[PDB]
């Protein structure tokens, strides 16, 4: 149940840790997972990947053992976790709740005045926020 | 019974169509018959619907079924037995020639029907006329002709036809098309009657015969444009295939039958504008078949078939596009191309260890496995990966996709490296760096960069080598420091001609490559700082640009040049004495730097991070 967390800026990715419930993501797709995203954009973007809505993307992108669920804000930020489970008994409702949680944690890291927006997430606090998310919902 | 139902790969991949044949003829009769033949092919010229679907062959323990027992009987059912046969001569009333042609045409059609009876194809008689049209009801000798010829062979009067000149020959060839269609369809319905009356009986639960019957009737329905009864029969045959639980390692014949009927059902769906049905079918089938095999699994198995299966399904997609079904494309255009590609990569890998196990030692059927090993050695070409990714890339571009084409392109380049043809790989990588640099995904960028350097060093393309090396220098903080140092010293070496030290990493051939080069090859992030742009009437400017070095390991301080910008008139930090500008020119003057001309340690950067204006 690997949640490759990836916040994206306008184009580039501020934070994309490789963590889950149990321990780190061994699988060596990381930089090319971001490359999955650069095909989720410039391809699976359509006219749609950016919107003006709190974005429910139930499986905007899918593949074996790797299922992308997306979100976008008016500030053009791309919020994406991946369902790395061919299937587990978790239904999209808790996924919506998880994007609520991720929204809030990201924007509360945003609450820092020191951290300039669009840079690598320095906050070990926003880290542990993401980390609790992964340890809980993976 | 124990033999395979059917063994034909790519059976009737072409659209099945009605097929009428007739006896081979010499060049001069066919020379008169030319106009008739291109009248036939005018349907090819005209639109396909206006074309009659028919085609022209032009030839010279229950008991087992007739015509259905064999796969070769089956292949015969395809084309070897046209459902219509027409004997071609000219109808020409004469005095003695008339009688001669009567006797000969009667005898030849006699032999022809002797041939055609068992195969049940009816033999329609159509004869050419170049003479003036005959008014029906005027010639009683024509009546006698009809009587004699009809009683010559039992072919009825209505079957007899006349071939007029082109202005009429066009419409009469068309009505001939219609009659041939009708009698072929009557034949096919009869043949299906045969099938069904066979089907009522059973050989005590073999059901392979049942599959053959459904598949034969699939021929029939597909042939008759029914498109439906055949697909139902295919469904039922596949189901009864399933109820046959796998006895033993002979899963391959099952999987081949599955692939056959799977193509059939999917394409028949696509004919019927049922894309969702086809998608669900193919997925269901492919994961069923993934779950199918447990052993042997000689790594020939499950790889080649799966790749081919994806290949065929993308081909069906393209067929659909030709038809015009964009519902499946708007979701994903080239779905299974690169799945097939990854499967053929897996196949090459499987071949690697198949070799390895073959080196282990090598009493029954083992020699067959040996020839298997050799045949898949023939398959070690793996350019099929290249072709599959080619199609995948094109199709991805079809729906405005850049990265999947970009990532499969990196897969192409890496397999080129495995191909050894590093030249094409470096060509690809050369195209692929800019987009990654714009994309800013700092993870992937260096990850492809190290491979791109590998290609540059193997190729000896020292120009690209130094350019990618200096861009790596500019921000090389992710990698280890000593490696940055080695890169820099190798760079200085090659600017002044010295080969790089990883000699064990290099090979004598590549040594020749880059020793040969540099005959044409000629000519860390820092900032340009101009104290005074928009010059006035009198001033001076010295070294104010500040050469910051992002790299840890210092750039060696020997020399440097700046080329005086032509804007207007032609003319740990290190701050030094260079200080080029010391003269006077016209005012309102601005400056802008093309490249560093970085003669600090190296000769010049060759990569444009020498920003003009920040």
């Amino acid at each position: 149940m690997a949640f490759c967390i990836a916040v994206i800026g306008k184009d580039n990715a501020p934070l994309y840790l490789t963590t889950s419930d149990m321990e780190q993501e061994l699988e060596l797709q990381y930089h090319v997972n971001a490359a999955l995203d650069v095909v989720e954009e410039k391809c699976l973007i359509g006219k749609g990947a950016p919107e003006s809505k709190e974005l429910y993307l139930g499986l905007l992108y899918s593949t074996e053992n790797h299922k992308i669920y997306g979100f976008v804000t008016n500030t053009r930020v791309k919020f994406i976790v991946v369902i790395d489970s061919s299937n587990v008994a978790l239904r999209e409702n808790e996924v919506r709740a998880i994007f609520r949680n991720l929204h809030l944690l990201y924007t509360d890291a945003i609450c820092n005045p020191f951290y300039i927006p669009g840079e690598s997430l320095t906050s070990k606090k926003f880290d542990r926020a993401v980390q609790k998310l992964m340890s809980g919902t993976a | 019974m124990t033999m395979d139902a059917t063994a034909l790969p790519s059976e009737l991949l072409v659209t099945p169509q009605p097929l009428v044949g007739f006896c081979g003829l010499d060049t001069a009769r066919v020379s008169v018959h030319k106009a008739v033949w291109e009248a036939f092919s005018g349907s090819l010229q005209r639109k396909a619907a206006d074309r009659a679907a028919v085609q022209y062959k032009l030839l010279p323990e229950w008991y087992h079924p007739k015509g259905i027992l064999k796969r070769n009987w089956m292949l015969k059912h395809l084309h070897v037995l046209p459902s219509v046969v027409v004997l071609f001569q000219d109808m020409e009333w004469n005095d003695l020639q008339w009688t001669e042609k009567q006797v000969q045409c009667a005898a030849i059609v006699q032999a022809l029907k002797n041939t055609l009876q068992e195969r049940n194809t009816r033999l329609c008689l159509v004869l050419l006329q170049r003479a003036a049209p005959l008014p029906p009801g005027e010639d009683l000798l024509a009546a006698e002709r009809a009587a004699s010829l009809t009683n010559a062979c039992g072919i009825t009067s209505k079957m007899l036809f006349i071939l007029p000149h082109t202005e009429h020959l066009t419409g009469y060839a068309l009505r001939l098309e219609s009659a041939f269609l009708d009698m072929a369809q009557s034949y096919y319905a009869l043949m299906s009657k045969r099938i069904r009356n066979h089907r009522d009986q059973l050989t005590a639960a073999h059901t392979s015969l049942k599959i053959r019957h459904q598949f034969k009737l699939g021929f029939v329905a597909e042939m008759r444009q029914d498109f439906s009864t055949g697909q139902k029969h295919y469904f039922q045959a596949y189901a009864n295939l399933d109820e046959i639980r796998i006895n033993d390692g002979n899963c391959l014949e099952i999987k081949t039958l599955a692939g056959f009927l799977n193509y059939k059902i999917c394409r028949l769906m696509f004919k019927l504008k049922t894309p969702r049905d086809a998608i669900n079918q193919f997925i269901i089938h492919v994961e069923k078949h993934k779950s199918r095999v447990g052993f042997k699994d000689l790594a020939f198995e499950h790889h080649a078939w799966l790749s081919t299966q994806h290949s065929v399904f993308a081909e069906l997609f393209c067929e659909a596009i030709k038809n015009g079904l964009p519902a499946l494309q708007t979701q994903h255009p080239g779905i299974y191309y690169h799945k097939a590609a990854e499967f053929v990569m897996k196949r090459r890998d499987a071949a690697m260890e198949a070799y390895a196990a073959m080196q282990a030692s090598s009493v029954a059927e083992q020699q067959a496995n040996m020839q298997l090993c050799d045949q898949e050695r023939s398959y070690n070409h793996s350019a099929a990966i290249i072709a599959l990714l080619s199609q995948a890339m094109a199709q991805f571009k079809i729906y405005k996709c850049l990265r999947f084409r970009k990532k499969l392109a990196i897969d192409m380049a890496e397999e080129y490296l495995k191909s050894g043809d590093h030249a094409k790989a470096l060509t690809l990588y050369s195209l692929m760096l800019p987009d990654y640099r714009q994309e800013k995904w700092t993870t992937i960028f260096t990850d492809v960069l190290l491979k791109t350097l590998r290609c540059a060093l193997l190729s000896g393309s020292v120009a690209d080598y130094i350019a990618c090396s200096v861009e790596a220098l500019s921000l090389r903080h992710q990698s280890d420091q000593s490696e940055r140092i080695l890169i820099l010293e190798n760079l200085w070496q090659v600017f002044q001609g010295v080969p790089p030290m990883p000699k064990t990493q290099l090979t004598p051939e590549a040594q020749a490559l880059w020793t040969s080069a540099l005959a044409n090859v000629k000519s860390v992030e820092m900032c340009a700082t101009f104290e005074r742009v928009q010059l006035s009437n009198d001033d001076l400017l010295q070294l104010q640009l500040i050469v910051r070095v992002l790299t840890d390991i210092p750039l060696r301080i020997r020399s440097f040049h700046v080329i005086l910008a032509d804007a207007g008139n032609p003319q740990s930090y290190y701050q030094l004495f260079c200080s080029t500008e010391a003269q006077q020119f016209h005012e309102n003057t601005q400056l802008r730097i093309v490249r560093l001309e970085a003669h600090m340690g190296t000769d010049q950067v060759a990569a444009l991070l020498t920003c003009s204006s920040n």
